[PDB]
């Protein structure tokens, strides 16, 4: 089936027209998307979204070149490389692709989000689901393995129950840095007092 | 824009 493009981060109208023109579409969401186009590694939510899926997270040269040759060219050559976030977040794009495409990061987790978490519960639930989490949208009111709250600060009325069943409370970076990277540390990112 | 995290 036809492409259904998601950008991230840029404006990127000569992409966009590529898009159309040879008969894929805009991705409305990470989740419908079969491709990411960006310039440059970023964690937004749909950055993270599409590695966590495993998709093609490409530069804006395949679209660019695609449309040169008249139809979608190939992924391979246009992953996007980028040295210097690579090195500030101490991570491969690739190695952390090849992860995402062996297994789902998640598998096997029930995450709850409080409230006043950045990125806020709905989007770091789409984060979730994308690594093949199952995202809580309801308090749990039981210990699980695996089962986790990622939470907050300001957001300990919110840890009451967690913390009464013996639930992990956990540092949103547990996310934002684990599905980066692809690898899931929940000991690494345990909130303290 | 959107957001970075």
């Amino acid at each position: 089936t036809a492409p259904k493009v998601l950008f991230t981060g840029v404006v990127d109208a000569r992409g966009e027209r590529a898009v159309l023109a040879l008969g894929g579409s805009l991705a409305g969401s990470a989740a419908e998307a079969s491709h990411l186009v960006t310039d440059r590694i970023r964690r937004t939510v749909k950055f993270l979204c599409a590695l966590g899926r495993g998709i093609p997270i490409l530069s804006l040269d395949w679209l660019h070149q695609s449309r040169k040759a008249g139809f979608f060219l190939p992924p391979d050559e246009y992953v996007v490389t980028d040295p210097e976030q690579e090195k500030n977040f101490g991570f491969s794009l690739q190695d952390a692709l090849s992860r995402a495409r062996e297994r789902r990061l998640l598998e096997g987790y029930e995450i709850y989000v409080t409230p006043g978490v950045q990125p806020p519960p709905p989007q770091m639930g789409e984060i979730i689901s994308c690594c093949g989490g199952t995202y809580l949208p309801s308090m749990p009111r039981s210990y699980k393995p695996q089962r986790v709250v990622i939470t907050c600060p300001q957001d300990f009325p919110h840890c009451s129950i967690p913390l009464r069943v013996g639930l992990p409370l956990l540092s949103p970076e547990f996310l934002l840095t684990g599905v980066l990277k692809q690898e899931a540390k929940p000991e690494a990112f345990v909130l303290s007092p | 824009a959107s957001q970075e995290y």
